[PDB]
């Protein structure tokens, strides 16, 4: 017998990422290669199957700083962390190959799948 | 806004 | 010139609830009366005024557990810790004012107005 | 689902 506010998984998401650019309770340190990214570990898990099998583990859950593999590009790392702080894609000709490798290891599906078809379109 | 879901 | 995911918004607060109700990685407990909530603080400060102010404060941003004002009504919190995690209010005959007293009391607006709307109906 | 926002 629930009534539903529209706006609100959409307000909520805005107000998170409102604290992360303040830096507001964010609990680790995402490192790709030289550059390194603050977030909310809930927010990673909620948006990846790899941060949720990193975080969900015993001992991984407790770092502060999590290193990715250094093939991983870390402006389609940025472009796809903003996707899961906003559901918007920065997606261009010239980071689709990035965007789509990275999307691929951090298991978020969605973005795997309009990266294939932006790409089969230019075939 | 508020709707029935 | 960004591409948006319509569905991301729901997705990702289905999987924070999802979390919520595993128990994964939150971080305080809400003491109301003789009930305790266990919940993701990043979540009560994007929905709630007064959770923004009291995780914002440098002493209370570290406390694990938080008392509210002991008229607050368990069930009335209940009810608006779900809504936060779900856009979903199970507002009632029953409930309506409790529910409205804890939406002033945690400063949410919308629930506020919506409470004020089906109380004028009825009269 | 994918829109222009
Ligand atoms: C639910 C609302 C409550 C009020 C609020 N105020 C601010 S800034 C101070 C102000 O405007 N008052 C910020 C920020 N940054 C946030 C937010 F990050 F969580 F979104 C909220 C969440
Ligand atoms: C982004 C996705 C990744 C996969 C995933 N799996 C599970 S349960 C294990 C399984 O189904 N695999 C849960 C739970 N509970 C969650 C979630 F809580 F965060 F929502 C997620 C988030």
């Amino acid at each position: 017998s629930c009534i539903q506010f529209t706006r609100h998984a959409s307000d909520v998401l805005l107000n998170l990422n409102r604290l992360r650019s303040r830096d507001i309770l964010t609990d680790v340190v995402i490192v790709v290669s030289r550059e390194q990214f603050r977030a909310h570990k809930t927010v990673l898990m909620a948006c990846s199957g790899l941060f949720y099998s990193i975080f969900t583990d015993q001992l991984k859950c407790n770092l502060s700083v999590i290193n990715l593999d250094p093939e991983i590009n870390p402006e389609g790392f940025c472009i796809l962390l903003d996707f899961m702080y906003t559901s918007r894609l920065n997606l261009r000709e010239g980071n689709i190959m990035a965007v789509m490798a990275t999307a691929m290891y951090l298991q978020m599906e969605h973005v795997v799948d309009t990266c294939r078809k932006f790409i089969k379109a230019s075939e | 806004a508020w709707v029935i879901p």
